[PDB]
């Protein structure tokens, strides 16, 4: 049988030492080690925050990298309501909303291809992506660099110089983080 | 399957129909409700109070009919006489008359009262050949009881009005002389009555192969009745639901029908294959339970001896001749009819030539046996030949002013040693000797016995006899076991002890001792010399007698062993291609597109349903055909025979679905009824 | 792009194996009662203290143990659910869950489900997520451990009655085995952008005029528990494709290796215990398997993708409706499958955004038993049911008396292994049905059509087999939906372990025989395939009808 | 939610019963 003694016991038991113990450990540890990733791995201006390294945020001016559509509750990129439009493929309005996308993405880049990557018209997962293959943050080049006024060269080698390759090639894809994409163009507007 | 056995199976078969004798069958008791079912769906389309076309539903109820009743039909062959009958004893019990007594001393009021109307303190009069009405006890009168049915011997025993042979016994009959008894049971509870409670009332388990069919039967049929029972929420939810009709018979046709009927397969052809051996079964099962069997309780006389116990070797008494001892013999026990005396005259005859001395009608009184001298005997002329037990012989010689041996004496107790009762014999006042009546082993038994020893079959000898000759005949036979004097009761409850150890028990009787210990074993063969209680309580006879026949019986269930593990790998390959086969047809009305899971481009679902009951019937009806062919019974180890039957069998069993459903289908489209 | 998956699933594998070599031979130590090499000082002190004296138990005492602890666990995780107002490390103020979802919530976690009809931002706090859904994470992996351990022990020991002390089991795994290899995890999780800290709220200002509030709990020490144990208790609402728990692709293989750690390294030393490796094996190929090739099915559906995006103005139909762009298709397809085929439960993608056969093929496999790689500890034991089925069918099919092991299998083994199989799918069919009918229950769908209905199947046959994914879709946190899956999970989890813990209460007391006529070996492929159909057939029997009117009728048309 | 509907559902109810009451009486049935 389950005798008090020894079950109240080892229950308390392995409540404090994985409940306590181990996510004091945990949290000392990151903290000591890695301060930065722990807190959130939060971006400054020197005292207001501009995002972590890891959300991404709705970009909407011309002169922005957009990321993927969000489908987060309340506001696009909300980091509170994070979740996916869970669309079927035969929902008809997963097809509205892909048509409206693509509708409004080639008006929006003219001068670009008129195939739009299927990752800028389809939404992610949690809703707060700040990766977009080199592919589909390429296919943005023209129109960000006429609102710019950059030459497709400086934007290629910026683009470049944020894309995070994996450690092997097949575990995951060549990404783009918007949010320092962007950051790191208006410092150069600048 | 004489022509009365096949009428008799038939209607027990339509008066088993009833829900309460089908309950104890899971998928037949299923089939059953979606019969009744289909019946009052069909007779409401009829009415008109359902829309529907009630024809179909009449067509499916029908062949539902036809498959219940033809699997009820093929277990009221297989098993129905199974159980254990004791018929002979209640006979015995019902057809007894006793001659009640007025003034009990010895009267002369014989009143022809019923034995079953005799109580307790009533007095009874029973003479030679009367059957004792019922038990009690003897108060004048002394005979020589034939009490065979409660040892199983023959030699008559002397019940003497006053010692400690004095209780008779109701069934036993009386021999010698007349005997007036005091019942000392009300009829509720005599012997013959209890051994009656104890035959019938003594059920047989089932084969552990068959309870795990069983399991296997109960998981699938509650997968299946899930299936299709969630089917129609689901359905509903998707438009078009699914019609209540189509339900029903789509779970009465999904459920494995097939290892249902494949007990009755097995057991229709075990029961041919012993027909082949020239042993009777009457149950199906008994032949699977020979393979598994682990013990065998043997009985002795008449079972592994001759059951007489014939005359052997002559002795002298220390001074006459063995030619003396021989004529004295040959001329007392000459007008003997038992078997023994009989046999006392042949060996006389053969090893003395001694055919001068047989003479129809010679001037020579026959004196018979008497239980009051104790010894028969013959007086031919100015000579008194008497013969019988060595105490009757010691008090006649020692009230004839004589003397009696003591070598004699020895002889006798030799002679008791090597397992044979000593018959003293005498001329006037001088015993002459000794007649060893021993009990003849049938045959080559040894060779048989250490054959069944090497098969795995541990060999009790369980008999109602002496200790001494019980295990005389233990050692010369060759049975690792053997408990002597054991009362009806003493073998019931040793197969009980054996069998309660997970093993398979396997009894082999002759006689009505017998019939409890029979009617409780696993593989119980009768003798074919033994009684009709015997014979009533076995699940199979044995037209040979011969009491190593289990050996033959075992190789025969151990290829029914073999051929049901082929058959049930078909079965269980029929059931499950049988259910991808009727399944895609079931979702046509609820999904247009879902007709491209209708790989064999069926009719409807109608028709594919109507197919389904059809073949289900069909493929119940054939399992016996393909089970009474048999199966390369070859030596092959768990792999090799699992992937043997696999490949053919499970084969067979994968396309034996697609096709049949198929033509039956094509046929019924061709015909135009679907 | 066959490449790259091949490549994929190979390098999966074989780190996989690995890793889980070693540590099975690290578990055979505890399924054989041996104290771990540099532990054995402080397991005297400890156990004397916690009063745990190592007396032996047996099947009931070992299997009340188990139970104790799991009702103990849920009443204490209800109240503290109930009443996170009151407890601290509550940043933003929030009040305490309902009693229907509070009840959900307990039954989900201490079942090792984590069933989540909740959003972790703006539901529970700091307290709840660490002191409760954390706890429980380590004490239900430890759970199902120790039953598989008495299941082993069941199998390995000859003529005893007593299959251990369920107290020293459940200290010895998650002391030495859930909690230091948890702590590593979420420190190399910590390294690679997860969270660990109890601050508040952290206000942004996009780059833009816009706001944002970004969630802050301790993120890595809960990530790395519920992936090592199966778990699959996501702490934000989507669940691990979160930037805060899955901030890089390298986190996410280690997560993977981490949800399939343990199963593996259970069939390993299952292996070892038995000193026969080939039985094992037999077990990982048999698995392996079926892994693979679902694997290969569902990176194939989603390749191909929506049709309806080539034609709206793309240029690729790969269906990335609901995944990330940092981790591929691919890669989000072998999540999918090992998630559900491992009873996990954390999802790196939307699967109701997957195509329909990449749909249905996570969800047959949650279906089947989840038996593949299945739940830690959980997965064997379901596995070890399905073996005896197996070896029961083919001595019915050869003649011969059942065996496994050497040890003779009654008819009590085969009832209750047939219950054990069927409590699940039992489950799964009818509450899906109880949905179907009321209203209650269909109206908490999202998407149309058949696609509704695969929405209905596939929560209630995650919340069954103590899966926890779900398509997410699915409004399920009504008092109907909260009560029926807590069912379902409740049931599904405590009726298969009480018939394991029964059968291995029947098996230990008996005794390994010698090799017969009637033993057929239990490794080789011909008993793999024996297997592996036992399991497929069993699932596809039970489901097609259900798959049929769902994902196929959705793929179809 | 209706006479058939409820007559189905106890139907189907009694037979899971008497269904799971012979497997675990198989010796009997
Ligand atoms: C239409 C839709 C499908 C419906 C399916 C129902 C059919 C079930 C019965 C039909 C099977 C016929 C197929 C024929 C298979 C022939 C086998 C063979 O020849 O074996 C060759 C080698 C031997 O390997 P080894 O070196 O000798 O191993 C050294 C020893 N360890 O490997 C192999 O492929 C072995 C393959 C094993 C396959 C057996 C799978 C049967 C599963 C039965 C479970 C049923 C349970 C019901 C669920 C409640
Ligand atoms: C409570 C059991 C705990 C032991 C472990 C539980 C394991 C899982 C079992 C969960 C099944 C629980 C069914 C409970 C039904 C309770 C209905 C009810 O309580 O009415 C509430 C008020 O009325 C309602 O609003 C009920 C709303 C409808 C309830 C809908 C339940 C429908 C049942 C779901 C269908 C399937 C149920 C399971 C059968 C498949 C009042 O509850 P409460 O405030 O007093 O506190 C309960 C704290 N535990
Ligand atoms: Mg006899």
């Amino acid at each position: 049988m389950s005798g008090l003694r020894p079950a109240l016991s080892t229950f308390i038991f392995l409540l404090l030492i994985t409940g306590g113990v181990y996510p004091l450990l945990t949290t000392v540890l990151g903290q000591w080690w890695f301060p930065w990733q722990a807190n959130g791995s939060l971006i400054r201006e020197g005292d207001t925050v501009r995002g972590s390294a890891l959300i991404g945020q709705n970009f909407t001016g011309n002169g922005y990298f957009h990321g993927r559509p969000s489908a987060t509750a309340e506001m696009p990129y909300n980091p509170q309501a994070s979740g996916g439009s869970n669309l079927a493929v035969s929902n008809p309005e997963l097809d509205k909303l892909i048509a409206a996308r693509v509708a409004a993405l080639r008006a929006a880049n003219p001068d670009a291809s008129a195939s739009v990557p299927v990752e800028l018209v389809t939404a992610s997962a949690s809703g707060l992506d700040n990766n977009i293959t080199p592919q589909a943050a390429a296919w943005q080049i023209p129109r960000v660099a006429k609102a710019r006024n950059l030459s497709v060269e400086q934007l290629t080698q910026l683009i470049a110089k944020y894309s995070q390759q994996p450690l092997v090639k097949y575990i995951g894809q060549p990404v783009v983080n918007i949010v320092e994409l962007n950051l790191a163009l208006d410092k150069l507007d600048e | 399957f004489e022509p009365t056995l096949v009428v008799q199976a038939l209607k027990e078969a339509v008066k088993k129909l009833n829900p309460q004798a089908q309950w104890r069958n899971p998928v037949m008791f299923i089939v059953w409700i979606g019969s009744l079912l289909t019946t009052c769906i069909s007779i409401a389309m009829a009415s008109g109070a359902m829309p529907g076309n009630a024809l179909f539903s009449a067509a499916i109820s029908g062949w539902l009919w036809i498959t219940v009743l033809f699997a009820n039909f093929a277990e009221a062959l297989a098993e129905g006489r199974s159980k254990a009958q004791a018929n002979s004893l209640k006979g015995v019990k019902k057809t007894a008359f006793a001659r009640k007594l007025r003034e009990p001393k010895y009267g002369a009021a014989a009143d022809k009262v019923p034995a079953d109307q005799l109580r307790k303190g009533d007095i009874v009069l029973v003479e030679a050949g009367d059957i004792i009405p019922c038990d009690g006890e003897v108060i004048e009168g002394g005979a020589s009881v034939d009490e065979s049915a409660i040892t199983g011997e023959a030699a008559p025993v002397i019940r003497e009005s006053g010692g400690d042979f004095a209780s008779v016994t109701g069934g036993t009959r009386i021999l010698s002389d007349w005997l007036v008894i005091e019942c000392s049971v009300n009829p509720g509870e005599t012997f013959l009555d209890r051994m009656i409670a104890m035959v019938e009332g003594a059920q047989r388990r089932k084969t552990p192969n068959e309870i795990a069919l069983t399991i296997l039967l109960i998981a699938l049929t509650i997968v299946f009745l899930l299936a299709t029972a969630t089917l129609w929420p689901f359905s509903a939810w998707g438009g078009n639901a699914v019609s209540v009709t189509v339900l029903v018979a789509l779970l009465v046709c999904l459920i494995p029908t097939t290892i249902g009927g494949l007990l009755s397969a097995i057991g229709v052809a075990g029961m041919s294959r012993m027909l082949g051996a020239n042993v009777i079964a009457t149950s199906g099962r008994a032949v699977e339970a020979a393979g598994d069997v682990d013990v065998l309780l043997l009985d002795k006389t008449g079972t592994i001896t001759l059951g007489n116990r014939q005359a052997s070797e002559f002795i002298p008494a220390q001074g006459v001749d063995e030619k003396t001892l021989a004529d004295a013999a040959q001329l007392a026990s000459l007008a003997d009819e038992t078997p023994e005396g009989r046999s006392i005259v042949i060996l006389a005859k053969q090893r003395f030539n001694l055919r001068e001395r047989d003479v129809q009608s010679l001037h020579a009184t026959f004196v018979p046996f008497t239980a009051q001298s104790r010894m028969s005997g013959i007086n031919i002329d100015n000579r008194m030949i008497r013969k019988g037990s060595v105490d009757a012989i010691r008090r006649h010689v020692e009230a004839n002013g004589g003397h009696f041996p003591t070598d004699v004496d020895q002889k006798v107790d030799q002679v008791a040693r090597q397992g044979a009762t000593p018959l003293v014999v005498v001329e006037g006042s001088r015993v002459l000797g000794v007649i060893a009546l021993k009990d003849i082993v049938k045959g080559g038994i040894k060779e048989r016995f250490a054959q069944l020893r090497k098969m795995g079959i541990k060999t009790v000898m369980i008999t109602g006899d002496n200790r001494l000759t019980a295990a005389a005949i233990a050692a010369e036979a060759g049975v690792d076991d053997f408990l002597a004097e054991a009362t009806p009761e003493a073998k019931l409850a040793l197969i009980r002890q054996y069998q309660a150890e997970g093993r398979l028990v396997a009894m082999t009787g002759d006689g009505t001792n017998d019939a409890p210990a029979l009617a409780q074993a696993d593989v119980a063969v009768a003798m074919n010399s033994g009684t009709q209680a015997a014979k009533e309580a076995g699940n199979m006879v044995d037209l040979d007698s011969n009491p190593t026949k289990l050996i033959e019986v075992v190789h025969i269930g151990k290829q029914m062993l073999m051929t049901r593990g082929s058959l049930t790998t078909f079965s269980i390959a029929n059931d499950v291609a049988k259910y991808f086969a009727i399944i895609p047809a079931a979702f046509a009305a609820t999904y247009p597109q879902l007709n491209a899971l209708n790989i064999m481009c069926l009719h409807s679902p109608d028709s594919a349903i109507l197919s389904a009951v059809i073949f289900n019937a069909l493929i119940i009806v054939f399992l016996i055909p393909l089970a009474l062919k048999g199966v390369s019974y070859k030596p092959l180890t768990a792999s090799a025979m699992l992937r043997r039957n696999l490949w053919i069998y499970g084969l067979g069993g994968l396309l034996v679905p697609f096709i049949g459903i198929k033509v039956i289908d094509l046929l019924l489209t061709v015909c135009g009824l679907v | 792009m066959a490449a790259q998956g091949f490549l994929l699933i190979a390098t999966f594998l074989l780190v996989l194996m690995v890793l889980a070599r070693p540590l099975g031979s690290g578990l055979a130590r505890l399924i054989n009662d041996i104290p771990l090499p540099g532990t054995t000082g402080v397991e005297r002190v400890l156990f004397r203290a916690l009063g745990v004296s190592d007396r032996e138990m047996n099947w009931k005492q070992y299997l009340c143990a188990i139970l104790g602890l799991n009702m103990l666990g849920l009443a204490v995780l209800f109240f503290m659910l109930l009443g996170q107002h009151y407890l601290p490390l509550n940043p933003q103020q929030l009040p305490g869950l309902s009693w229907d979802l509070a009840l959900n919530t307990a039954v989900s976690f201490v079942t090792n489900t984590n069933w989540r009809s909740y959003s972790g931002e703006t539901t529970l706090s700091y307290f709840s997520q660490m002191a409760g859904l954390t706890v429980q994470n380590f004490l239900s992996a430890a759970s199902g451990i120790a039953v598989i351990f008495a299941l082993i022990r069941a199998f390995t020991r000859q003529s005893m009655s007593t299959l251990g002390n369920a107290w020293v089991d459940l200290l010895r795994i998650t002391l030495w085995v859930l909690v230091p290899v948890a702590l590593l995890i979420a420190l190399f999780f910590i390294q690679q952008g997860a969270l660990q800290n109890f601050l508040p709220y952290q206000a942004v200002n996009t780059v833009e005029g816009a706001q944002q509030l970004l969630p802050m709990g301790p993120v890595a020490s809960q990530e790395a528990i519920k992936m090592l144990g199966t778990n699959g208790g996501g702490f934000f609402n989507a669940n691990s494709s979160h930037p805060f728990e899955n901030p890089t692709a390298l986190t996410n293989f280690v997560q993977m290796l981490a949800i399939f750690l343990i199963p593996t390294a259970l069939c390993f030393a299952f292996g070892e215990v038995m000193g026969d490796r080939r039985q094992g094996r037999m077990l990982l190929w048999a698995m392996s398997v079926i892994f693979v090739i679902c694997v290969g099915v569902v990176m194939w559906a989603e390749v191909q993708g929506n049709p309806h995006l080539l034609a709206l103005g793309t240029d690729s139909s790969i269906n990335m409706e609901g995944k990330e762009s940092r981790f591929g298709v691919l890669v989000s397809s072998l999540f999918a499958v090992v998630t559900t085929a491992a009873s996990c439960g954390a999802v790196i993608a939307m699967h109701d955004s997957f195509t329909a056969l990449g749909g249905m093929v996570p969800m047959w496999l949650m279906q089947i038993g989840e038996v593949v790689f299945g739940g830690v500890g959980s997965g064997l034991y379901g596995m070890m049911l399905f073996v005896l089925l197996a070896v029961f069918i083919a001595g019915l099919m050869i003649g011969r008396t059942p065996e496994y092991l050497g040890k003779k299998i009654d008819v009590r083994e085969m009832k209750l292994t047939a219950l054990a199989i069927l409590v699940t799918p039992t489950l799964v069919l009818m509450g899906a049905a109880l949905a179907m009918m009321t209203d209650a229950g269909r109206s908490a769908m999202l998407n149309p059509g058949p696609h509704g209905f695969s929405e209905v199947l596939y929560a209630v046959s995650s919340a069954a087999n103590n899966n926890g994914s779900a398509f997410a879709g699915l409004s399920a946190n009504s008092p109907f939906w909260n009560c029926l899956l807590a069912f379902c999970m409740f049931v599904g989890r405590f009726g298969v372990i009480i018939p394991v813990m029964a059968i291995a209460g029947s098996l230990v007391s008996k005794k390994s025989q010698a090799a017969s006529s009637g033993t057929l070996p239990t490794h080789g492929p011909l008993f793999v395939g024996l297997l592996i159909g036992t399991v497929l057939l069993v699932g596809a029997l039970t489901f097609i009808p259900a798959l049929a009117l769902g994902p196929v009728a959705e793929y179809l048309s | 939610m209706s006479a058939g509907v409820i007559t189905g559902v106890l139907l189907v109810f009694l037979l899971l019963g008497y269904l799971v009451y012979a497997l675990i009486n198989a010796e009997a049935f």
